[PDB]
C-alpha cells in the first residue's frame, strides 16, 4: 500500500481527529475545528477518541447513527431553533466538565434548558422542514443524581420529555438516582435522534429535563460507506480502495 | 425465500443481508464462469485428443 | 435536611497550624453532585473562598492560600477539614463550613454551617 | 480572574419601600450570578442561585435580573425581616469570588 | 371524551408474555386528518394457555 | 378554557356579502383534533349547519350553501371566517361560532360562541 | 341522507317531574346521536355526546340511552334551570343535521 | 465498506459479521490457491505439450 491516506474517488474523509461522531454532532467544546465539515465519502476517526461526550452520557441507536453518516457525503447545519426563541426559559447553562479555559461551557449544537424565575413553562417548540431534504435532528434528556438537583434545575419534578412526528412517537421520563461519579458528574445526559423528512414537523414538548437542539443537519447526498479507524491523516493523494494503514492503488 | 423486510433503525443489519447476497453472489458468479471456462478448454482438449 | 457543624473555637500563636473540622449530617458527603468549601470572613470584610473540596477528592485552592491551606476529605466519618499551616495574625476570622451545589447550570453555597471563630495572636 | 463591583456600599429605607442593589462585573459571567442575604451574627443565607431563580423559603418580594456584566437584586417591598449586608457572587470562574456587599439601614 | 380516566394503562399477558403499556398524550402532526395515534402489538397464544 | 368570540352584528342589503369572524382564544386553531364551523338559526327555527373546516385546511359545505359560502382558517391570527355571497332576506337569522370534537367516536360541538346577528333586507 | 324526527314538540312538567325526550333516525347512526340543550337568547349547550355519555358539568340528572334508530333523553327530576329546548344531533352522516327541537315548559 | 460497528449487548450479531467475513475468507483463499496452483499446472503442461 501507500502508507498514506487519501481521497476516495476524489473524495476526501471527514477527518474527525480526536472526536467521535457525537462529540462532533453535539459540538462538544473541544471539536470546534471540525466545523469545516468538507464533503465527505468515509469517515476518519482515531479509535478510542478522547473528545466524545464532554458531559458523561449515552447516545440511543448510536450505532445506527454512525452508519447513516457514512453515506453523507455532505451536512449543512441548519438554525433550526435560534436559542433565543425560549424567551421562558434559562439557555444560558452548560457545566465545568465542558469547560473552557476554567469557564463552564456546553455543547455548542444544543440548549440545555432551565427554570427562569419560579417555573420552568412548558417549553414548547416545532420545526416544518422547509429546508428541501431530510434532517437530521438530535436532542436528549438530562437525568440527574438528586431530587436537589432536579428542582434546583426545572422546579417541577415528575417531569417528561416528548419527541414526534409523522412516523415518531417517543416520550420519555427523567431517571433520578445515584450513580458513580463520570468526569466529576453523577448525573447522565441521554441522547436520542430521527430523521424529519421533507415538509414534515417535529414537535418538542416539556416539562423538564429537555436539551434541545439549535441546530439540525441537512443530509443531502445519500450513499453507502464506513468509518476508517486510525491514528493518521489526510495526505494530498487520491486513491479507488483505502485500507486503514494506507491506500491500495492495483488492479490485482 | 430471498429478501427480508427491515426497518429503518435496522440499516445496520440489512446490509449484513445485502453482503451476504452480493457476497454469495460474487462467489458463484466467479466459480460459474471460471467453471464454463476451465470445462470448455478442457473440452476441447477433450475432443482434440480423442 | 442536611447541616453542617464546624468544631469549636480556639487562639494559635503565629506559625501555628489551624484546624477545623466539619460533620456533615443528613447524608453523605460522597452522595451527589456537591462540593465542601471553606468561606473566611475577617470582622468587618467580604466573604472569601479559601479553597474547596469536590466529593470525588479533587481540590482546588485560593491563590494567595494555596501554599499553606489544605481541605481533605473523610468519608468513614462523614467529615471534612481545614488545615491551614504558618498562621498569622491577619488570618483572625470566622471560618464557615459551606456546601455547594456542583449543577451544571446552578453553581452555589446551599448549606451553611454557623461559624467558627479562630483567633491568631502573640 | 474577574473583579466585582457592588454599590450602594449601604442605603436606607423604610418598610414598605423598594430596594434595589447593583452588582457589576468587570467581564461577562453569563448567567452565573448568584445572591445571598446575610444577616449580622450569621451565616450568609442563599437568596437566588442563578439571575432571576430564587431558592426555596426565599419571599417573593426577593426578584433578581440581568444579565452578562449589569445585575440588580430586587426588594419589591422591604420588610422589617430584610435588614441585612446583601452579598453577589460570580460563579462563572474558578475563584468563586464576591462582590463587597450591600447594607440596607433602617430609615 | 372517550376514556374518562386520564392516568390510564393497558395490560396484556400470557404464560410467557408479561407486557404493560400507557398512553403517550402529545401535540403530533396530523396524518390523514388526525393527530393520534395507535400502537398495536401482538403475540402468539400456544395451546390450552390463557 | 378555549373561547369563540364572533365579531359584532350588523345590517346588509340583498346581493351583497356577509363576512363575521370568530377570534379563538385559549389555544391555537391548528393545536388538536377539532373543526371550526358556523352554525345558523333563524329566529323560530331549528339549527342549521353552514359547513365545517378541518384544523387541517379541509372542508365541507351544505347544498343549500355551497354554491356561495366560504370558511377559511388564519392561524397567525388565530382566526376564522365565513363569507356569504348573495346574501338574500331569507340569510337574517343568528351565526354562532362553534368547536366541534373531531375525536373518532365522538363528534359534538363542544364550544359554543354567543351568536352575532345579521339582518339581510332592502 | 338522515332524516331526523323529534316528539313532543313540546310537553309541559313540574319541577321534579319525569321528562323524556324521543328522537328518531329514518336510517340507523349507530351511536352517533348528541344532545343539546339551549335556553332562550344563549348559543345551545352540549348535555351528551355520544348516547349515554354526557359532557363534565352536565347534572347526572340527564341521562340518555338508546340506539340505532331509536334514542331518548331522560331528565329524572326537573329542575328550574331545565326550562330550554332540547337538541338532538345525528353525527354519523356528512350533513351533521339536527333534530325539530323540543321545549320544556313550565306546568 | 467492510467493518461494522456494534454495540456491547450485540455481540451475538457481532459474531455473525465475523462470521461472515471469515467464511468468505476461507472460501476465497482456499479457491484462490487452488486456482493458483491447478492453473500453473495446466501452463506448465501446455508450453510442454506445445
Ligand atoms: C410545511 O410547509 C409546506 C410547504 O409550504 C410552502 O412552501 C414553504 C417553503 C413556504 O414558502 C410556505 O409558506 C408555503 O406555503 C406546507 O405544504 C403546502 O400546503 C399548501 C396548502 O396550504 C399546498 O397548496 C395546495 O396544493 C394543492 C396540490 O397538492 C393544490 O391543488 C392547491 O390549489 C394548493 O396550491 C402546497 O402544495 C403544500 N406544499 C408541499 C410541498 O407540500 C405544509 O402544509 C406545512 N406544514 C404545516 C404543518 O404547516
Ligand atoms: C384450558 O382448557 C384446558 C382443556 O380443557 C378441556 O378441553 C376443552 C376443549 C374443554 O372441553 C374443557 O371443558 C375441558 O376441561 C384445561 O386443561 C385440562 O385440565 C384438566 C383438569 O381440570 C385435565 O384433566 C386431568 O388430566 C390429568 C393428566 O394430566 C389426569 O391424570 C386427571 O385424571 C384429569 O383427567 C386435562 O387433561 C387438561 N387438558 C389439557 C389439554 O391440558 C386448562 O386447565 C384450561 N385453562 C384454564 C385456565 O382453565
Ligand atoms: C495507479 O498506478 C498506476 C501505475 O503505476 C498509475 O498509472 C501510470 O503510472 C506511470 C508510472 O508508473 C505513469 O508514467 C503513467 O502516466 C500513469 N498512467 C496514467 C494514465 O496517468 C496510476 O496513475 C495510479 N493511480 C492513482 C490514483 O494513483
Amino acid at each position: 500500500h501507500n502508507g498514506k491516506l487519501c481521497k476516495l474517488n476524489g473524495i476526501p474523509p471527514l477527518e474527525l481527529g480526536d472526536c467521535s461522531i457525537a462529540g462532533w454532532l453535539l459540538g462538544n467544546p473541544e471539536c470546534d475545528r471540525l466545523l469545516s465539515v468538507p464533503e465527505w465519502s468515509y469517515i476518519m476517526e482515531k479509535e478510542n477518541p478522547r473528545d466524545g461526550l464532554c458531559y458523561p452520557g449515552s447516545f440511543n441507536d448510536y450505532e445506527e447513527l454512525k452508519h447513516l453518516l457514512s453515506s453523507v457525503k455532505h451536512f449543512e447545519k441548519v438554525k433550526i431553533l435560534p436559542k433565543d426563541r425560549w424567551t421562558q426559559h434559562t439557555t444560558t447553562g452548560g457545566s465545568r466538565a465542558c469547560a473552557v479555559s476554567g469557564n463552564p461551557s456546553f455543547f455548542r449544537n444544543m440548549v440545555w434548558l432551565t427554570k427562569k424565575g419560579s417555573n420552568y413553562p412548558v417549553a414548547k417548540g416545532s420545526y416544518n422542514n422547509t429546508s428541501g431534504e431530510q434532517m437530521l435532528i438530535i436532542w436528549g434528556v438530562h437525568h440527574p443524581n438528586d431530587e436537589t438537583e432536579q428542582r434546583t434545575l426545572y422546579q417541577n419534578v415528575g417531569t417528561y420529555v416528548s419527541v414526534g412526528t409523522s412516523t415518531l412517537n417517543k416520550r420519555s421520563t427523567p431517571d433520578i438516582a445515584t450513580r458513580p461519579k463520570v468526569n466529576g458528574q453523577g448525573g447522565r445526559m441521554e441522547f436520542s435522534w430521527t430523521l424529519l423528512d421533507m415538509w414534515d414537523t417535529i414537535n418538542f414538548e416539556s416539562t423538564g429535563n429537555l436539551i434541545a437542539p439549535e441546530y439540525g443537519f441537512k443530509i443531502s447526498k445519500r450513499g453507502s460507506s464506513g468509518i476508517m479507524k486510525t491514528e493518521g491523516t489526510l495526505e494530498n493523494c487520491e486513491t479507488k480502495c483505502q485500507t486503514p494503514l494506507g491506500a491500495i492503488n492495483t488492479t490485482l | 425465500a430471498v429478501g427480508k423486510e427491515f426497518s429503518n433503525l435496522e440499516r445496520r443489519l440489512e446490509n449484513l443481508n445485502k453482503k451476504m447476497e452480493d457476497g454469495f453472489l460474487d462467489v458463484w458468479t466467479y466459480n460459474a464462469e471460471l467453471l464454463v471456462l476451465m470445462e470448455n478448454e478442457r473440452t476441447l482438449d477433450f475432443h482434440d485428443s480423442n | 435536611q442536611v447541616q453542617l457543624q464546624e468544631s469549636g473555637p480556639g487562639l494559635v500563636k503565629p506559625s501555628q497550624t489551624l484546624s477545623l473540622t466539619c460533620t456533615v449530617s443528613g447524608g453523605s458527603i460522597s452522595s451527589g453532585n456537591y462540593y465542601w468549601s471553606w468561606i473566611r470572613q475577617p470582622a468587618g470584610e467580604e466573604l472569601e473562598c479559601l479553597g474547596r473540596i469536590y466529593t470525588t477528592g479533587s481540590t482546588n485552592y485560593s491563590p494567595s492560600l494555596k501554599s499553606r491551606v489544605t481541605i481533605s476529605l473523610e468519608t468513614s466519618k462523614n467529615q471534612f477539614s481545614l488545615r491551614l499551616n504558618s498562621v498569622t495574625a491577619a488570618d483572625t476570622a470566622v471560618y464557615y463550613c459551606a456546601r455547594g451545589m456542583d449543577f451544571g447550570p446552578t453553581d452555589a453555597f446551599d448549606i451553611w454551617g454557623q461559624g467558627t471563630m479562630v483567633t491568631v495572636s502573640s | 480572574d474577574i473583579q466585582m463591583t457592588q454599590s450602594p456600599s449601604s442605603l436606607s429605607a423604610s418598610v414598605g419601600d423598594r430596594v434595589t442593589i447593583t452588582c457589576r462585573a468587570s467581564q461577562s459571567v453569563s448567567s452565573y450570578l448568584n445572591w445571598y442575604q446575610q444577616r449580622s451574627g450569621k451565616a450568609p443565607r442563599l437568596l437566588i442561585y442563578t439571575v432571576t431563580n430564587f431558592q426555596s423559603g426565599v419571599p417573593s418580594r426577593f426578584s433578581g435580573s440581568g444579565s452578562g456584566t449589569d445585575f440588580t437584586l430586587t426588594i419589591s417591598s422591604l420588610q422589617p425581616e430584610d435588614f441585612a449586608t446583601y452579598y453577589c457572587q460570580e460563579s462563572y470562574t474558578s475563584r468563586l469570588t464576591f462582590g463587597g456587599g450591600t447594607k440596607v439601614e433602617i430609615k
